[PDB]
């Protein structure tokens, strides 16, 4: 058995399924993690960050919403999330600031709704660093 | 003067023991920066600058005990 | 900013990021598939032991 | 005076050993701030200020033992 | 008196070694507060007050050994 | 008496080194309470009381070695 | 007797250094109980009793070295 | 005999320093049993027996260095 | 012979300090077996045998420094 | 020769202190192998061989300081 | 000159103790790079360069205490 | 020459204490490679080469302090 089979799927669309990958970089609660061919079976919670599937050829990088990641004993990593995001040609700085700024005003609004605003701030700030 | 001169060398070799705080101390402070970026590659130009600040703080113990040796060999 | 303290379940924690992301992209590359994907009109109602019920509310 | 003078240098080189508490001590206190901000970038202007407070607390051992050396070389 | 006077300086430079407990000790106690708030920002006005209590407990070793040096230089 | 009197000061400055067990010791015991209330704020009135019990246990080394210094300066 | 009497005080101040094993030792043993209940409060009347057993084991080093000081001050 | 007798007390107070291995040593060995049950209480009558075995192994350093003190005070 | 005989006792009490490597050393090696079987009871007859092998390796420092004391008390 | 002969025993008992690096050193290196296979039973014939390599590297400090004692007792 | 010359060798053998900060210090700094790359292979040409920077910082304690020995053997 | 010759052996037995940095130091550096590949056996020909580099860095303290002993026994 050479390589590791990746299974990156979503509740609306499936990207990778039993596909061999050289390396993957997905943010974890404990901290940023990396995986290669043979990797010790670890089960960590994925936080709203950025994942990058590596290949012998140029590797593509997509933004992830969050979920779980588990590396099966048989050398098989499984990534589960909600929504996905392409390189940068998909997101727009202008489209982000609009809501982003409105989030700070949600703290001003009733706390019941401001609770979700705090969670948005984080995700939004990370979107800016993706611009690179 | 001979008995008091000999104490100048004995006291200088002991003041070097106080420099362990800078060897192991600065080690831990710098080691945290290495283990931090492995957990959060995003934040770099924020932890790096403060990391250097911790250096001068831990370098203190490596300067005071260092001056004590010169005040017993080239000072007195 | 605690989510598991006074926020919501982990399902909702990733939910808010799913809509924020889907709404952080271009308005041109935003199919109707994503629009209704963030839209819902379901209301919940708590019932008692005697077929009783509580005031209806939005999910 | 010669025998008692020699003890002034021997005692000064040993009082530097007590400065290890400031080298390794301040190291751990500062290292925690590095491990903290690399796990929670949100809370910065809250842990940073208190971190400095821990500095002066651990700097104590680096001042007392530091004064003892001067009270044996430039004091007595 | 000369032989006994010299022992006053030698004993004072050694009593500073006992102050390491306050340098590294208070460091760990304060470091825990830094690693606690970076992992649980919610609880602050609960761990902060008790953290200070641990300071006075660890500051003990930094006071006793500190007084011993004065009882050999400005005391006896 | 002069040669034996001088040994009273030398032995008193060394008995302070044994107080490190209370500085670093109590530090770890108290630090655990800080690390414990950060991952589980629920259990407080259960770990706090026992934490104090560990204090008196580690304070022992800070009392015995403390009495030894008085038995060489204000005792003998 | 004077030269041999002076060695009774010098040897007593050094035997206190061996008491560090009880300060830091008992600290770690007790600290584990704190970090343990914070991870699993279910098991209390099982780890608490054994924790005390570890106390008497680590208290040994704090008794032997403690008796050595009395055999040089109030013994000999 | 007086000069050689004095060395019997000085050497006895230093042999107590070797007992630190039993204070901190047994501490870590026993501490592992505490942190191990907090993760998996299923295995108790398996780790507990072996834990005691580690005690006698680490108690060695606390016996040899302990006998050395008696061979200088009540032996020679 | 008297001055050289006294050095036989002073050197024997210091060679016991080298036995700390066996107290704390064997402690860590044995402690790993305790934290290991807990996290994974599946592997026992594989880590247990090798664990004993590490004992004899760390017991070395507890034998050499142990023989040095006999070569100064019952040897020379 | 008598004064220089006595220094042969005093220097031999101190060279044993340098053997702590092999007691605690080899302990950590071997302990990692225990905490490695308990979390990854798969890999064994890969970490085991390299683990032995680390032994000879840490055994160095336990050989050099060991030879120094023989060059003062059965050498010179 | 003979009594003061002898203190040149005694002080040189003690200044080597201050080199522990470079042995254990650089160890921790380098060890972090090993635990970092095994957790995040991506960030290599970022942590590797800074890791070397920490080397020269911790190598300081291994140079100062190293020069002190030459200023007592081939210097003075 | 006799009084100065005796200091050659006393200073040689103390310079061995500085070799602890290589025993425990190299231990931690090598131990990281064992724990690192236990969580990611794939990466091997990347951490293994750098691991050896850390060896020569920590071996420094085990060479300098090693040469100091020869400059007091077979040098001077």
């Amino acid at each position: 058995s050479s390589g590791l089979k990746l299974q990156f799927a979503l509740p609306h669309e499936t990207l990778y399924s039993g596909s061999e990958v050289t390396q993957v970089n997905l943010p974890a609660k404990s901290g940023r993690i990396g995986v290669l061919a043979n990797h010790v079976p670890t089960v960590e919670q994925l936080l709203p960050g950025v994942v990058e599937v590596m290949e012998g050829s140029n590797s593509k990088k997509f933004f992830i919403s969050g979920g779980f990641a588990t590396v099966q004993p048989d050398s098989q990593l499984c990534v589960t999330a909600i929504e996905a995001f392409p390189l940068e040609s998909f997101s727009q700085e202008n489209i982000k600031n609009l809501l982003a700024e409105a989030k700070k005003n949600v703290s001003s609004s009733d706390a019941r709704e401001a609770a979700e605003a705090a969670i948005q701030v984080e995700v939004l700030e990370n979107l800016q660093s993706v611009l690179k | 003067m001979q008995l008091v001169l000999a104490a100048k060398y004995i006291g200088a070799g002991i003041s070097t023991i106080g420099l362990l705080g800078a060897g192991i101390g600065i080690a831990i402070v710098f080691a945290a920066l290495i283990n931090g970026v492995s957990r959060n590659p995003s934040i770099k130009d924020t932890v790096f600058p403060m990391a250097i600040l911790g250096f001068a703080l831990s370098e203190a113990t490596g300067l005071f005990c260092l001056m004590v040796s010169f005040l017993l060999l080239f000072g007195v | 900013s605690a989510w598991r303290k006074a926020g919501i379940s982990y399902a909702a924690y990733l939910n808010v990021a799913a809509q924020a992301i889907r709404s952080s992209l271009k308005t041109e590359l935003q199919t109707a598939s994503v629009l209704n994907r963030s839209q819902t009109d379901a209301f919940y109602t708590q019932y008692k032991n005697g077929t009783a019920a509580s005031e209806p509310t939005p999910i």
